[PDB]
């Protein structure tokens, strides 16, 4: 007994999977474990959850790619859809978690198939194909292409969902806030790039009083006075506020004895002469993040200026934008053209926060700053989380147009189209495509997990309103009434784009996890 | 001589819904009496010392929270609310906890 | 016995190793086999480290399929040659070794004395690379002629659709390469890849793009018309390469010596600028600086006024197609400065994705460098799709070397057969024996392109095994029905040399393999 | 507790017996690999690595021991393959055997000194013997050679290419001959520099008129062909170097930082002008290359090569005849880069390589194999290492000898003609050296697998008349054959050193008595 | 610890000149004797290897201190730990300079060796091993130090005494009969 | 596949388990082939307790010879049913076995 | 390297011998060591010997057979 051969002893301890099996079972059990693992996550009634890093760093969540990313994940294909997903939210933003659900379904169904014999090509065929007539259907479901560039309430309107989506209790403050964002942002270094809004978390005073400002912030202190004026005039230097240190070695050496008397002294007096200099172009607050000579500041304070410390490299970078005036690299000229320009600057005192204000005015359009308000930084990550993704919304509105219905209404006539194409195909890949569109169900079936009501008979009575064209009308959101409710009026939309890419990185996502057969695995 | 695969890593637990979830509220009610006798004018204060042997007392829970090294992670949250209304106002930090 | 010599010593034997080498290979073409063809399975690979892999060429599986079988290893350097020869079909090499070995086992294991097999081998490739020789096709560059053969590579790897949208690329690229005698295929390739947006939105650029960004904000992001700038001198600071230390005695010095010591890469820049200002006087025109050493940011400030496109830390080789590109004379002295020595673009702009910036060339008049610039929607596919291209490249270049081209998918082999087994012992006879077996393997690749496609094998064969009439074809196999086909007809080809080498290099491969007796082990603690 | 401390020794008969098994074993691990019959046998370095190889030698450079005198018969193998090349397919399995029968007398109770004492006499003899039976050749005449390379190299795996190599390893000799030691001109084998690179075919490795470099131009507006160029080696480096005395600045004034930036622009430069003078077309160094001097010769247009190494420059000196500067300045002229044929740099297949063809006569040159996989191509050299070893000491003695265990039978019964006639007690000793000698063609049998016994007694009685002298065994037939039609031809030295190893061998084993270990030093 | 301090840029090129001229001259002041064989136990450089080509001249580096102590006493050279005069110029004369018929190096067991022939200053001698391993050289040798030293005690003490253990035998029995002498115990 | 049930357990494939056996009974032909015939030799055996044999009926030595194949240790029963049938050409059996998988394969 | 094939694992740790090399080299040695373990026995010149016993007992000998019973050879 206890004494088995092998036929090839290749491997010097490794992981050969081969046979389909695997593949067959294995990969597919995989992914099975991914949607379970979020199958909560979407849904207005979708749940937030925490998790704690392998360096045991609190993360609560409602994202499923961010928790994603908190996953150390070993098995080969999880990761692949997860990348997948994970460079989609770096496409698009939200869509984590129903691409994640795109992923499982078409995963869940096409085992049963494959257990049912059909060629594993055949099965990429289906779904590519599918795939392609799926987009091709898309956009023929594109409803209220809002155009408003600049106002607050179409947007805001239009915003709210994504926020509704990771966050169900404090809508209409984050919208008109964001939609505050957005419009206070024009096309300045081109069409709304998200960097250009800024994320401050402060501790205390609950969420309701957070809000927004204008300008720009700093939770750092100052050195001098702390004022504020109608017309301030900012200095920018990357330079470090001391004598310009040449990078060589000049020690000063000294033959005869007046040296001594003179060269600190005029040390000190030119000096003055460069902040003076400064001062001349009327300069009320210098900025750097480097280092500060103390009689260069204790000249400054002798002139009543008003300093900027420690900041990173991307700190200046946003102010430079902020009132556009140029960072110097060189000490002394303060350029008026490329002077700073605010509308008010002061310190301010937030939640036991030292914290200096940039308060703006911009009418030639500004990076605005988001103040963060609330108890827990937990709270503020996601919340910001969740902000942050509307504003690829907004940009991603921003992007093209096309609001499209959400609510899964959409995903109700998809699976009907593609039913309806399934038997126009006829052929062994009929099955597949019919299972394509049979996937669909999901969205709305999570959904009412996440609603926890009994889906079936809702996802009926969605298909019997849906084979009138109600294609505005969709999944409720009630425990009163586990029916149907109309997207349209609710505004309950979404991106024509976000929908079709989604739609198709899952199924790259697909075709790729199906393609492959036996696999090879290391020791780690 | 194969083997399934692992989803995530070894010993990377998972507990979910009402047993999962009400852990914490008693976790939580477990930490509130700790702060239980704290705040009033007849309340209480605490004394902890550190594993360094530094004793420290102290009548606000905040403060005695801070001391209060959890391991438990929604406490935690407790924990934060404190230094958010300790930065906000104070006392009933104590309170704020029940 | 040399046991004897050293305890902890390791020997095999004449019959035992001889069997574990066949052994070992009969295993590891089992594995491979499920590649070659267009029906065949990529693989995915995991690194301990956790790295992933989507790969179906052998070499990049047997290069990192952690194996110590030492002949595999020995089987693994060639088929690495033949990836920096020929790039696949390596695939083939291999399932051509094993099956020899295998063939060849079937008559020792009858007692036959492997030496005579050998000459019989070296009979048989003689015989068969005559016939070789005569049946490659000579071709012209036809672009399609070529379109097919890389359509013919490149569906080796990927979706018929993706190496279609592919195919175009390359024979393009290669159309202009060459000049008209000679390609290297490195500099005027430039490949470069984002994960960006699709797989198969990768394409051709017919300009350059570059993998860094301008460093000041400021800097222009577009321009209209590029004036280029080719260098390698560092417009950083630098001090000399003497010690020499100085001193001063006044913080006014101290600032003299600021000034000072600024001055020299003043100059250097206020050279370019002059130039650039005796360059472009018009306002329309852009002008663009590529270094490959980095830029002081009061240098970049220097620019910046100036409004002037400048680029830093390049690598050694993009210059070269930037003068591929540009026509940009490079340079390292300023002071012998000339317009003629720039370089001119119809078109820059610069595209930045996610972290990372990206810099763009368009429009050279007559382009002699381009990018296969790799969009991607995932990292390994990236990666995967790579080494396809580069397999498919290679193939192309000595398809154009070669201004003779093999018809593909096996339909040689069966030629190969036919004729071999059209061969009296005209040999020593015992060596007949040897040469039957080595036609005889030959006829693996349809025999796994049945088994890959899943068509029963033995009676296909056969089927194929019919050569018609005085136009005794070469045959292929259907790739989705199993039957006869015309390569040539259907347009599936293969590079002559190819064929050549990999024939030469089992060859030799297979007779030392069957040439050993035992393997040693004795060697230090 | 007295002596050393677990240090072991041993002495007499016990250690005599135990020699002589462990070369008993020596010889016969390798036995199989001798004729153009052998097999050829791979071998795992321990660090991973594979050799495979049938060179005696390298299998034993490659093997770890315990017992001495194998390491002690190591050495004598790698010696006579560094003096001789081959052989190493025999001398071992000679000398052991040797010591096979040299072990039947020590129960004979014989005191070895005389057994060495007989040994001594039996080479002298040998020796004449082999002179008396040895054949002078013509040097010019290259088919001859190539028929002794060729035999010579009828042994090994490229016994199917051997035409190639045979004017291959005759074409590199041949034009490696330095004639300024008067007509006493020397050639060497490390200016037969070897490069193996894989891929391609044996048909396709050829000998250069030239060297190959495995670098590439610094610049690509350096032209990569040029028909009849002028190559500068130049050992010092190309740009500024240490002031090599701790130097040191001090300046005061402004412009005195830019002025010696210049300088060395300005140093620089110098070296380029310098250069330029003598109308150079190509740079060769050991050494970096300052871009900005390889400005101003690319602004001369003048092909330029840094770091590359210091043999491979003396033979491309000696490739062009030019000889190496160190100084810019007192560069001469007389090194100018003539005696260029062709200049290029191809495309290998992923390397770049540098090409330089059709020196008028040049001394040096390096051999480019082009294979399938380097311990393919590894083994080929190897065995051309052999080809050409033995064709200079072809070049070093024209007397050759007829093989094939022809010669060893002739001294084997001359030795029996000096064995009866040489009566006493040293007169068994004396024919059993002669019985040890028989068993080399007798080894030849079973690489091929014939009766050996039969074969060997006919070969003797072939060999009592003394008519016949070239009888040897061919190595397919097993059959008995005159070499003077089978050619399998030798250089008499190569046969001198194997009975001088194989006897030395003998005598050092013979008088030990004692094992001594833990020298702890 | 001579430090070089520059506050005139402008001689620094005449500086690093110098630096290698020194090295130059002493090769040019040397070379000029016209001297064909040197040997220096200190390094040699390419510098000077350039310049001795130039020569076609003949230089060692790196040669073990007492076997040029035995060729100055051999060829008649002076080691020369420097170029001096009596003067303070360092000047060199041929007479110097040691002398031989003939020298070559040579590869024997393909390694180039460097024999020298008939040093008419003095008559030298050395030897040249050969054998099968280095086990066995190393060790001849060693009878050969051997050899020599009996050979040179005969030489230094003309009178010998013959071999073969006669001494004990002549010995043994004459203290024999010389024990009864002393009567004692 | 069943590894899910058991981790201890084992199991072999088609494919796999397949080509084991042929190689086991190869590699037992091979072994035994050396015996049957007039000019064949007979093998000693060495007990682990210092027996020995000086046979050449292989169904002494497939029974004294110990293996942990099992298709072998299967191969053994059969063998001394025929043994305990007929005794010899037990070899010819087991011969005749493998080379028939051989070619089979 | 580190790792050879075995083309029979048969043997669950056994000594297999074969290719003659034990019977052309092997076998012998070991009767040449009896040869020179019992050379000198016989003779009236030929000399005793004694051995232990792997129970520590006296054997004075110069009969073979006896003192051969008193090796446990393998």
């Amino acid at each position: 007994p206890k004494a088995p051969g092998f036929a090839q002893m290749l491997k010097e301890g490794a992981k050969h999977f081969s046979g389909l099996e695997e593949a067959v079972y294995r990969n597919i059990q995989a992914c099975k474990e991914l949607a379970q693992t979020t199958r909560t996550a979407y849904g207005p009634n979708g749940m937030n959850k925490m998790v704690i890093n392998h360096l045991e760093k609190l993360f609560v969540t409602n994202d499923a790619a961010t928790i994603l990313r908190e996953l150390e994940v070993q098995h080969p294909a999880a990761k692949m859809i997860v990348m997948a997903s994970h460079m989609q939210e770096q496409e698009v933003g939200d869509g984590t978690n129903f691409v994640l659900v795109f992923a499982g379904a078409l995963l869940e169904l096409a085992e049963e198939l494959l257990r049912i014999g059909l060629s594993v090509s055949e099965v990429i065929e289906g779904y590519e194909i599918a795939c392609r007539k799926a987009h091709e259907i898309l956009p023929n479901l594109v409803c209220c292409s809002a155009k408003n560039l600049r106002d607050i309430d179409e947007v805001s309107s239009l915003l709210r969902t994504s926020i509704m989506s990771k966050q169900y209790g404090n809508e209409v403050f984050l919208a008109k806030l964001i939609a505050q964002a957005c419009v206070s942002i024009f096309p300045d270094s081109g069409h709304f790039n998200v960097d250009n809004i800024r994320v401050c978390k402060i501790l205390g005073s609950g969420i309701s009083s957070s809000s927004v400002l204008h300008g720009m912030v700093f939770k750092k202190e100052t050195e001098g006075d702390v004022t504020s004026v109608k017309d301030a005039k900012i200095a920018v230097y990357s330079c470090p506020f001391d004598g310009m240190i040449t990078e060589t070695k000049g020690t000063v050496l000294i033959k005869t004895a007046e040296e001594l008397m003179n060269f600190s002294k005029g040390e000190e007096n030119l000096m003055d002469a460069q902040v003076k200099a400064i001062a001349d172009t009327g300069a009320n607050v210098v900025v750097t993040g480097g280092k500060v000579a103390d009689m260069a500041l204790h000249y400054a304070n002798k002139y009543n200026i008003m300093l900027v410390r420690l900041n990173s490299k991307w700190d200046l970078r946003r102010l430079c934008k902020t009132v556009g005036a140029t960072a110097l690299p060189r000490l002394t000229p303060p350029v008026l053209e490329e002077m700073g320009h605010c509308d008010s600057v002061y310190l301010s005192e937030v939640g036991d926060t030292q914290v200096v204000v940039f308060k703006h005015e911009k009418e030639d359009g500004a990076i605005s700053t988001i103040v963060l308000r609330g108890s827990t930084d937990n709270l503020m990550d996601d919340i910001e989380r969740a902000v942050d993704d509307g504003v690829n919304t907004f940009k991603v509105l921003t992007r093209d147009k096309r609001l499209v219905p959400g609510g899964g209404a959409t995903e109700i006539e998809l699976a009907k189209q593609i039913t309806s194409y399934g038997e126009t195909c006829p052929g062994l890949e009929q099955y597949a495509i019919k299972k394509f569109a049979e996937a669909f169900e999901a969205i709305p079936r999570a959904l009412a997990e996440n609603s926890g009501v009994k889906a079936n008979e809702v996802i009926s009575k969605l298909y019997a309103v849906h084979q009138e064209g109600n294609k505005n009308v969709g999944l409720d959101i009630e425990a009163e009434v586990p029916a149907v409710k109309d997207m349209l009026e609710a505004g309950i939309l979404d991106t024509y784009l976000g929908k079709y890419w989604a739609i198709k990185l899952a199924t790259n996502a697909a075709v790729t996890v199906l393609r492959v057969d036996q696999i090879i695995m290391a020791k780690p | 001589m194969p083997t399934p695969v692992i989803l995530l890593k070894e010993g990377t637990d998972s507990s979910q819904g009402i047993p999962q979830l009400v852990s914490n509220i008693s976790a939580c009610q477990v930490i509130a009496e700790a702060v239980r006798t704290t705040l009033g004018p007849r309340g209480m204060d605490k004394l902890i010392v550190d594993g360094r042997g530094k004793a420290t007392i102290s009548n606000d829970g905040a403060t005695i929270l801070k001391l209060l090294d959890v391991v438990h992670p929604a406490a935690k949250t407790l924990v934060d609310i404190a230094k958010s209304q300790d930065a906000e106002v104070g006392d009933g930090t104590t309170s704020v906890t029940l | 016995a040399v046991k004897t010599l050293n305890p902890k010593a390791e020997v095999a034997r004449a019959q035992a190793a001889l069997a574990v080498n066949i052994s070992a290979a009969r295993g590891l073409q089992d594995v491979l086999r499920t590649n070659l063809g267009p029906k065949g399975t990529m693989k995915m690979l995991v690194s301990g480290a956790g790295d992933i892999k989507l790969t179906k060429d052998g070499n990049v599986l047997l290069h990192e399929m952690q194996i110590q079988h030492p002949t595999a290893s020995l089987i693994a350097k060639v088929a690495t040659a033949q990836d920096d020869i020929t790039g696949d079909g390596t695939t083939s090499n291999v399932l051509i070794i094993g099956e020899l070995l295998k063939q060849a086992d079937l008559y020792i294991s009858e007692g036959l004395h492997p030496r005579i097999i050998t000459e019989g081998f070296e009979a048989a490739k003689e015989k068969a690379l005559q016939f070789l020789e005569e049946v490659k096709v000579s071709r012209e560059m036809d672009r399609e002629t070529l379109i097919d053969v890389a359509r013919t590579s490149l569906r080796t790897k990927v979706h018929a659709e993706l190496a279609d949208v592919l195919t175009e690329a390359v024979v393009d690229s290669i159309l202009a390469i060459k000049k008209q005698d000679e390609p290297i295929d490195l500099f005027m390739i430039e490949i470069m890849e984002m994960k960006h947006k699709s797989e198969t939105d990768t394409s051709l650029i017919r300009g350059l793009v570059l993998d860094h960004g301008a460093r000041h904000p400021d800097m222009k992001k577009r321009v209209e018309d590029a004036y280029i700038l080719t260098c390698n001198v560092s417009l950083e600071y630098e001090k000399t390469e003497v010690n020499s230390g100085f001193f001063y005695k006044s913080a006014e010095e101290r600032e003299k010596l600021v000034k000072a010591e600024r001055k020299f890469i003043e100059d250097r820049v206020k050279k370019i600028i002059e130039l650039k200002r005796k360059v472009c006087g018009d306002s329309d025109k852009g002008f663009v600086v590529i270094n490959q050493k980095g830029i002081d940011p009061f240098s970049l400030d220097a620019l910046s006024k100036e409004g002037i496109v400048a680029l830093r830390r390049a690598k050694r080789r993009n210059m070269e197609r930037l003068t591929l590109a540009c026509g940009g004379v490079a340079l390292n002295s300023f002071d012998d400065l000339s317009p003629d020595c720039l370089g001119h673009a119809g078109l820059v702009y610069e595209y930045t994705l996610g972290e990372e910036k990206f810099t763009f060339i368009e429009k050279c008049n007559n382009p002699r460098s381009v990018t296969l610039l790799i969009k991607g929607p995932n990292k390994h596919t990236l990666t995967q799709i790579k080494d396809a291209v580069r397999d498919g490249l290679r193939a192309v270049k000595n398809a154009i070397d070669d201004g003779c081209v093999v018809p593909g998918a096996g339909a040689v082999e069966v030629a190969m057969a036919e004729a071999l087994i059209k061969h009296k012992p005209s040999v020593k006879g015992r060596a007949q024996l040897g040469v039957q077996a080595f036609a005889d393997a030959l006829l693996i690749i349809p025999k796994v392109l049945a088994q890959n496609s899943g068509f029963d094998l033995q009676e296909t064969l056969v089927k194929i095994q019919a050569e018609h009439s005085e136009s005794g074809q070469l045959v292929g196999v259907d790739l989705n029905t199993g039957e006869p086909m015309v390569a040539a007809e259907v347009g599936v080809w293969d590079n002559y040399c190819v064929k050549k080498q990999l024939l030469h290099s089992c060859t030799v491969i297979a007779t030392n393999i069957l040439l050993v007796d035992e393997i040693m082990r004795a060697g230090m603690s | 507790l007295v002596l050393s401390q677990n240090t072991k020794r041993e002495s007499g008969r016990k250690v005599q017996s135990g020699n002589i098994n462990a070369a008993k074993t020596i010889a016969d691990i390798i036995r199989t690999c001798l004729g153009p019959k052998s097999m050829m046998k791979m071998l795992l370095d321990p660090m991973g690595g594979i050799v495979m190889t049938n060179d005696g030698n390298a299998i034993l450079r490659e093997i770890q021991v315990q017992h001495p005198a194998a390491k002690s018969m190591i050495e004598i193998s790698r010696t006579q393959d560094e003096e001789v090349g081959d052989g190493t397919t025999s001398v071992i399995i000679l000398a052991g055997e040797m010591l096979s029968v040299a072990e039947h007398f020590l129960e004979q109770q014989m005191h070895p000194t005389v057994v060495i004492s007989a040994y001594r006499k039996a080479l002298d003899d040998m020796i004449s013997t082999l002179k008396k039976i040895s054949i002078p050749v013509d040097i010019s005449d290259s088919d001859m050679m190539l028929n002794i390379i060729n035999s010579s190299i009828t042994t090994k795996a490229i016994s199917r290419w051997s035409s190639l190599a045979c004017n291959i390893a005759l074409d590199a000799v041949k034009m490696v001959q330095f004639e300024e030691n008067g007509r006493k001109e020397i050639d060497i084998k490390k200016y037969a520099r070897v490069e193996k690179i894989p891929g391609g075919i044996i048909e396709d490795s050829c000998v250069l008129r030239g060297v190959m470099i495995n670098k590439d131009v610094t610049h690509p507006r350096m032209r990569r062909y040029i028909k009849n160029p002028r190559i500068v080696l130049l050992d010092s480096s190309l740009e500024y170097k240490k002031g090599e005395s701790q130097t040191d600045i001090e300046i005061t004034r402004e412009e005195d930082f830019t002025r010696i930036l210049q300088m060395e622009e300005e140093y620089i430069q110098q070296l380029c002008e310098d250069i330029i003078q003598l109308k150079p077309d190509v740079v060769i160094t050991e050494k970096g290359i300052s871009d900005l001097a390889q400005h101003y010769l690319m602004r001369a247009n003048i092909t330029a090569i840094r770091r590359v190494r210091k043999t491979d420059n003396n033979r491309i000196a000696r490739a062009c005849g030019a000889r190496i500067v160190s100084r810019p300045e007192e560069l001469r002229e007389d090194d100018v880069g003539t005696g260029a044929g062709l200049l290029e740099i191809k495309k290998i297949g992923d390397e770049y390589f540098t090409f330089i063809t059709d020196c008028k006569d040049p001394k040096a040159c390096t051999i480019l194999l082009r294979g399938a996989s380097k311990e393919i191509l590894s083994e080929v050299e190897r065995n051309l290492q052999d080809a050409m070893q033995v064709c200079r000491n072809v070049l070093l003695d024209p007397q050759l000898v007829p093989g094939g265990g022809a010669s060893e039978m002739a001294v084997a019964h001359a030795l029996t003609e000096k064995s009866k006639a040489m009566t006493g007690v040293e007169q068994w000793p004396y024919r059993a050296v002669a019985q040890a000698l028989e068993v080399i063609p007798r080894t030849l049998i079973q690489n091929c697998g014939a009766s050996t016994i039969r074969l060997l007694t006919s070969l003797r009685a072939k060999h009592t008349q003394e008519n016949c002298e070239t009888w040897g065994v061919n190595g397919e037939t097993g059959t008995l054959v005159d070499m003077k039609e089978l050619g399998i031809w030798e250089p008499l030295a190569v046969k001198l050193q194997t009975y001088k190893t194989a006897v030395e061998t003998a005598v050092l084993l013979l008088r030990i008595d004692d094992i001594v270990s833990g020298h702890k030093k | 610890g001579v430090q070089v301090v520059i506050t005139d840029p402008e001689k620094l090129d005449q500086i690093r000149q110098r630096e290698s001229d020194i090295t130059k001259e002493r090769i040019q002041k040397i070379l000029a004797t016209g001297a064909n064989v040197i040997l220096t136990t200190g390094g040699i450089d390419d510098m000077c290897l350039k310049y001795f080509v130039e020569a076609g001249a003949m230089a060692v580096r790196r040669v073990l201190k007492r076997d040029l102590k035995r060729i100055a006493k051999a060829s008649g050279a002076t080691i020369l730990s420097t170029l001096a005069n009596l003067e303070g110029e360092e000047t060199f004369e041929a007479a110097m300079l040691g002398q031989a018929e003939e020298v070559v190096q040579e590869r024997i067991c393909d390694d180039e060796l460097i024999l020298i022939k008939n040093t008419k200053a003095r008559t030298s001698a050395s030897i040249i091993l050969r054998g099968a391993n280095d086990f066995m050289c190393d060790e001849m040798e060693r009878s050969l130090h051997d050899a020599l030293c009996v050979v040179k005690r005969v030489l230094e003490s003309k009178s010998v005494v013959p071999g073969g253990g006669a001494v004990e035998a002549a010995l043994s029995i004459y203290l024999e009969n010389y024990a009864t002498s002393m009567g004692s115990r």
